[PDB]
RNA sequence: CAUCGGUUUGGAGCGGCAGGAUAAUGGCGGAGGAAUGUGGCACGGCUUCUGCUGUGUGUUAUAGCCUCUGACGAUACUGCCA
RNA sequence: CGAUGAUUUUUGCCCUGCACAUUUUAGAUGGAUACGAAUAAGACUUUAGUCGCUGGACCAUAGCAGGCUGGCAACGGUGCGCUUAGCGGAAAGGCUUUGUGCGCUUGCCGGCGGAUAGCAAUGUCAACAUGCGCGGGGAUAAAUCCUUUGCAUACGACUUAG
């Protein structure tokens, strides 16, 4: 054999899915250089962005005509059903329960640390017989 | 941006200039400064060019007397203190103090060894070169300009690091079993509660 | 209680100053977590209090205070102008002053 | 320009197994295995199946497109050189002082030791270097062997014996003495 | 940042000549004050008016037909340099007409050091057919199926230090 | 405007400055570099200058004109009776140099090595070393823990030893003490020699042979301030000049207003550390040998 | 501390109105066209057709895109809000 | 800058435990939270899954600046004091560890206390240094002037001897 390592970087191609402003979905559609595209979603609105504004997700729309339309990428987002792959992730996930964390109040938090201090109980007697 | 009672740097794969220009402010403005590992510190430019730099540098001496002239420093450390120094006004009892709060090392020294060292992403050469460009380690400039304890600091470095793997080994050992043991506490009454909360 | 702090951590950096002129009566401060003039906007009216030691007591304590004020943010990093009833010293620089919660609007 | 990007391909022969990993080459092939490291160079590399090897560059410029197929051809002369060996044939060159060539050992290490090289009394040493093999040609005479798997020891060695032999003082184009490379070839013929 | 302007004049009537003919110029101005400036620029260039016996008929915005459909557009120039006056044809990919012409700009400002002041826009043309593209840095982007990573990102931080190793992947 | 000729400068810009030495017993700057294989064995020894000789000899200089025949030559007598070792010292890399670690001394110290550490012994109580001679005491466990901390630690081993200098005709009675490095084996056998040898003699025979080259540290003679023109060899000036004549004339250009440090100047003369090689040893004497 | 008055710096501020190609887009409907030709089909190299793939073909099929257009509905930008 | 010898029969010196009072502080106010290496690559958990896309993390955090008492569940956690063993010389002066004793435990539940500092006023709570009272262990010097020397020297200084 051969054993080659490759590298598994995510590819700017017609389909891929993005993270802009660490807060909304967009696909892209048509490739304009090496630093632009041209972005497209559900809720957001269609237009040419630069490279370095939005994050590539190794999410990829499969089957994405280059220069699809609005109606064509909300159909195509739907059918894919982009917006569940994505909230399935570990990424997805995080950034929920940072905004979950970010939404506590004082008394919640005073609870946070009660329910710390029992579960640091519970963990260290599992832990001394474990 | 929290206020550390010691920020403690590892100079590997760091740019001189931006490194001594973000220490200074950071001492001037009263916060206290170790930088270890000068050694491993990194110049923008091919060796040759900072082997001749540092001639220009050695050319410059007080003709009447060569014993007041500038003082060339050939250890990393000095090297990196020299450029940080340009950048304080270190003639002045502010610039003094400022420059008390700083400390520089080649290697890893006690009692260092077993603190937390971080980075500084703006001032990182890996981050912030073209991915063509040429570098310098400043270890081997200093060797070359009359620096003599190269191979005694790389003797003691890899004395070190054969510990400091052991500390991770063990590290990750205990880590693994306090997960075993967070697993066995998950799916209960606090747990359910800090998942509703976000943790 | 192994923690007791109400005030949030902030620098007496500089004075308000041009490159050769400086003016003392009024202060750069640095408070702490703070990296926008957004996040420093909360911030602007707060009284602030340099604590610092002296040697004659004044009423059995050797403990003085100079009181000031948030008046507006500074740059673009988060920084604030103060000012104090009492300019703060010169020696001060890189010394730690406190950010009082109040007047509160929470 | 900075070329969206530029792709070579590798053809790799049936008992040869390249191996990379991190830019380290590692080729291995009936004659044994050479490695070599190439983190000095930006390339990615993409296994198409047993045979081929495709190496790319992306959005390089001209400097960096051109660092491209010299990868390449080392890589070929490496699997060439664990497939088929280098050989080098050096020939003697002298009008009147005949050149005495031995192959000696001192102190552990291999040496080829010229003698009375244009009359002078000083004895030439040049070291062998590892994995290169000297040999004094039985069938011609005035000829060394040099032969081994790596192309860049053996053509190195052979620089070395060329250029320990450099005319000095006189006008090279009527002393045209020394030690030449005659012939650059493999060690299996085709 | 750019507009792109549609300025008409013409030569101020005479009881000789009352209605004289009305000529229209596309500008790529920042405002509608530089907009009818460039225009009095280019029609001294071109014909026998002023100013001062002109009059400005109608300044209108042309907005892009199709602003969010990928497009190559060929810019026909006349630039001066240090030594002499210069033709030249270039290509874009842009969305916008008239973002093509503020990468332009930009561009002619970077590689020939050509102020606005030396930059004549001949034509602007978007190029329909593939075959239309003459220039290669534009037309390897025309491709099928073209694909390509982005190595070594580098992510900004907010913060001063950072306590993980940095990394670039991506 | 130049200097109307070219003449080389006066004196040697790489023994400045000509100042007296800090000590009057010569330092080792630099020892031999340390090789393993060797065998374990002294690389120094201190002696006192007797005085001058003459010899003759036969010389054995194939190509010269004094071959196979007699060369009346100068020769040099250095008093060397037995040193006595008491004492070592380990000596650590570091990023910042060599660092002493740790100094073992013997149990018994003769009175003339005594008297180095005292400016007056005979109105002292000469208390030096006595809590450390009690530390042997019945099991000696502080020595042999210092001793091991040396084999595990220390790179460079020195054995410290002084001169027997009450065999010498010389009044004083103060021996003079140094280090000496280690050379030939490992760490531990450098350990080992150095502590079996503790409060024993070691001569000449044991560091030199004969036809060896050897080097010479020493502090040269003093001769006080002294004038240029001895100082330096520098010229004479005119018989007829105003002032005096054994100066230097010009002792700086207009600028730099300042003096260069490389202007010949009145000073101390003599009295310096010098180090001079190669110095052949026609002759290793014993003492007991009555020819 | 509260409230006021004068001056002043702001907010991820909120709402109403007007203008423009009575924005241009986009979405929906209809008509036409092409290729960086989707499905399909025909030859191949590797696949027990395991996003197989290359090339040819051709015009919506098991993707779509471009142009024109018909009736609505918005938004950007900019002004004004006593 | 290091190693090492000796350190005032003085009410003087060293080490140490407590206790107190002072001067100083370039500026405590939960925690300086320890692999290495690469970055056209990496981590983890077994070449395949997960991870990153920042520390908005992790640990710690409830009790008159944290009081007085009582009770369960567990046999854990933590502070301090002896104590066991090991490792660390790059500036180690720290990191672990055995047994034991005295506390606390907010993992959970009870009973009692805080007011008046009056609507804020740092509303005083830390470590460095020095001195002083006790208690305990411990040791009991040199250098200079002077005379002398001449390996030295203008005088200081230097090599000697007393
Ligand atoms: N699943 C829908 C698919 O639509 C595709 O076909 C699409 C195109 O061929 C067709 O072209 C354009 C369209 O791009 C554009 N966005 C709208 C325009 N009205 C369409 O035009 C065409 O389709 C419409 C019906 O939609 C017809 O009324 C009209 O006559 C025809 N020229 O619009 C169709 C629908 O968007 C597939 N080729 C077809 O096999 C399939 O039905
Ligand atoms: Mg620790
Ligand atoms: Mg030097
Ligand atoms: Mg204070
Ligand atoms: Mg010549
Ligand atoms: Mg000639
Ligand atoms: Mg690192
Ligand atoms: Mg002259
Ligand atoms: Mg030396
Ligand atoms: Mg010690
Ligand atoms: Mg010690
Ligand atoms: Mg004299
Ligand atoms: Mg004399
Ligand atoms: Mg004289
Ligand atoms: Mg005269
Ligand atoms: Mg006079
Ligand atoms: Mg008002
Ligand atoms: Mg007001
Ligand atoms: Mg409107
Ligand atoms: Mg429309
Ligand atoms: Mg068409
Ligand atoms: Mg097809
Ligand atoms: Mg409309
Ligand atoms: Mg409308
Ligand atoms: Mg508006
Ligand atoms: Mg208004
Ligand atoms: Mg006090
Ligand atoms: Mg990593
Ligand atoms: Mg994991
Ligand atoms: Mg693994
Ligand atoms: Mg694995
Ligand atoms: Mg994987
Ligand atoms: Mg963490
Ligand atoms: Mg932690
Ligand atoms: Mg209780
Ligand atoms: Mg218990
Ligand atoms: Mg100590
Ligand atoms: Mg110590
Ligand atoms: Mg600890
Ligand atoms: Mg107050
Ligand atoms: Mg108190
Ligand atoms: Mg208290
Ligand atoms: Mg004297």
């Amino acid at each position: 054999s051969s054993t080659v390592k490759a590298a598994n970087w995510r590819f700017v191609e017609v389909g891929r899915v993005v993270l802009v402003d660490n807060k909304e979905l967009a696909t892209i559609v048509e490739i304009i250089d090496q630093k632009r595209v041209l972005i497209d979603g559900p809720k957001i609105q269609r237009q040419a962005i630069a490279l370095a504004k939005i994050v590539l997700t190794p999410i990829v729309l499969p089957n994405l005509p280059r220069g699809s339309r609005t109606a064509t990428v909300t159909k195509k987002w739907a059918a894919a059903d982009i917006d569940a792959k994505w909230a399935a992730s570990g990424w997805a996930k995080k950034l929920a329960n940072k905004e979950r964390r970010s939404q506590l109040s004082d008394f919640e938090r005073f609870q946070v640390m009660v329910l710390k201090k029992q579960r640091r109980f519970a963990t260290k007697k599992a832990l001394v017989k474990a | 941006s929290s206020f550390e009672k010691v920020v403690v740097i590892d100079g590997k794969g760091h740019l001189l200039g931006r490194l001594a220009s973000i220490v200074s402010k950071q001492i001037l403005n009263g916060q206290k400064v170790v930088v270890v590992r000068c050694e491993e510190l990194n110049i923008s430019g091919e060796f040759f060019r900072n082997k001749l730099k540092y001639h220009d540098y050695l050319r410059k001496a007080t003709r009447y007397n060569k014993k007041k002239g500038p003082f060339h420093f050939r250890a990393p450390s000095r090297i990196l203190y020299k450029a940080i120094r340009g950048m304080i006004p270190h003639k002045t009892a502010r610039g003094k103090a400022a420059l008390e709060r700083l400390k520089v090392f080649e290697g890893v020294p006690p009692p260092y060894d077993k603190k937390k060292r971080v980075v500084v992403p703006q001032a990182l050469r890996v981050l912030r070169l073209k991915p063509g460009r040429k570098y310098t380690t400043v270890g081997k400039l200093s060797s070359a300009v009359g620096w003599k304890y190269e191979s005694v600091v790389e003797k003691l470095e890899e004395k070190r690091k054969v510990q400091s793997a052991e500390y991770y080994a063990k590290k990750k050992a205990l880590t693994k079993k306090l997960n075993a043991a967070k697993a066995s506490t998950a799916e209960s009454e606090a747990a359910q509660k800090l998942a509703a909360f976000g943790y | 209680a192994e923690s007791h702090r109400l005030y949030v951590k902030g620098k007496h950096i500089s004075y308000q100053r041009s490159k050769s002129v400086t003016n003392p009566n009024v202060s750069l401060i640095q408070i702490e977590g703070v990296a926008s003039p957004k996040d420093a906007k909360f911030y602007l009216g707060k009284r602030i209090a340099y604590v610092y030691r002296a040697p004659k007591e004044i009423r059995g304590s050797k403990i003085r205070v100079i009181w000031g004020k948030v008046t507006r943010t500074h740059g673009n990093n988060g920084l604030v102008r103060a000012n104090f009833k009492k300019n703060l010293p010169p020696k001060t620089f890189g010394a730690s002053v406190r950010i009082m919660l109040y007047p509160s609007n929470i | 320009m900075k070329y969206i990007q530029t792709d070579q391909i590798l053809d790799i022969p049936e008992g040869v197994t390249v191996d990379i990993k991190a830019r380290v080459v590692k080729v291995t092939g009936p004659r044994g295995e050479l490695t070599k490291d190439l983190k000095h160079i930006d390339v990615t590399f993409n296994k198409i199946n047993n045979r081929a090897i495709k190496i790319t560059v992306h959005n390089g410029d001209r400097k960096h497109v051109a660092a491209l197929r010299t990868v390449k051809s080392l890589i070929a002369n490496l699997i060439t050189g664990v497939t088929k060996g280098y050989k080098y044939k050096m020939r003697f060159v002298y009008a009147h002082f005949p050149i005495n060539v031995n192959i000696i050992k001192k102190d552990g290490q291999d040496y080829v030791e010229i003698r009375n090289f244009l009359g002078e009394k000083r004895v030439r040493e040049v070291k062998i270097h590892e994995g290169v093999t000297m040999e004094i040609s039985s069938t011609q005479k005035d000829e060394l062997i040099v032969s081994g798997n790596s192309l860049e020891a053996v053509s190195q060695n052979a620089a070395d014996i060329q250029q320990i032999c450099r005319v000095r003082n006189k006008d090279i184009r009527k002393f045209l003495d020394g030690i030449y490379v005659s012939e650059r070839g493999t060690i299996v013929e085709e | 940042r750019l507009n792109e302007y549609q300025v008409i004049g013409r030569n101020l009537p005479t009881e000789s000549v009352p209605e004289p003919k009305l000529f229209r110029m596309r500008i790529f101005a920042p405002n509608t004050v530089v907009a009818k400036s460039r225009y009095w620029y280019f029609l001294q260039k071109l014909h026998k008016v002023k100013k001062a016996s002109g009059e400005i008929v109608s300044v209108n915005i042309i907005s892009e037909a199709k602003p969010t459909k990928v497009k190559t557009f060929g810019i026909w120039l006349r630039y001066e340099s240090r030594s002499g006056i210069h033709n030249m044809y270039k290509e874009y990919r842009d969305v916008t007409r008239v973002g093509a012409v503020e990468t332009m700009y930009q561009d002619l400002a970077a590689r020939h050091r050509a102020r606005f002041r030396s930059i004549h826009i001949l034509k602007v043309v978007e190029l329909e057919k593939t075959d239309d593209v003459k220039r290669q840095y534009v037309k390897q982007f025309l491709t099928k199926d073209l694909k390509f990573p982005l190595p070594h990102r580098v992510q900004k931080s907010k913060k001063l230090f950072q306590a993980t190793a940095p990394t670039t992947f991506y | 405007s130049h200097r109307k000729y070219e003449a080389p400068r006066h004196g040697s810009l790489g023994f400045l400055p000509r100042k007296r030495a800090a000590k009057q017993r010569g330092r080792v700057k630099s020892f031999p570099k340390d090789v393993k294989s060797k065998p374990v064995a002294l690389t120094a020894f201190l002696g006192y200058k007797a005085g001058m000789t003459t010899i003759v000899r036969d010389l054995d200089r194939p190509g010269s004109k004094m071959h196979k025949r007699e060369v009346v030559e100068a020769a040099t007598v250095v008093d060397t009776p037995p040193m006595v070792v008491v004492g070592v010292v380990g000596y650590v890399e570091t990023p910042r140099g060599l660092r002493s670690l740790t100094t073992v001394w013997a149990e018994h110290l003769s009175e003339e090595v005594r008297r180095r550490f005292y400016k007056n012994w005979y109105k002292s109580k000469k208390k030096a070393f006595t809590k450390y001679s009690g530390k042997y005491a019945t099991d000696a466990k502080q020595v042999e823990t210092e001793l091991a901390r040396i084999k595990k630690y220390a790179s460079v081993v020195r054995v410290l030893a002084h001169t027997q200098i009450k065999k010498t005709p010389l009044s004083q009675k103060k021996a003079h003490l140094a280090e000496i490095q280690i050379n030939g084996g490992s760490v531990s056998d450098k350990v080992d020699w150095a502590k079996e040898h503790f409060e024993k003699e070691v001569s000449v025979d044991s560091v030199f042979e004969q036809d060896e080259m050897i080097d010479v540290i020493a502090v040269t003679k003093g001769h006080g301030f002294e004038g240029v023109t001895h100082r330096w060899g520098t010229k004479k000036l005119p018989r007829k000049t105003h002032r005096g004549l054994r100066k230097v004339a010009c002792i700086g250009a207009w600028h730099p207003a300042n003096v260069n440090w490389t202007v010949a100047r009145a000073g101390q003369n003599g009295y310096h550390h010098r180090t001079s090689i190669n110095h052949k040893v026609y002759r290793v004497g014993k003492g007991t040998d009555e020819a």
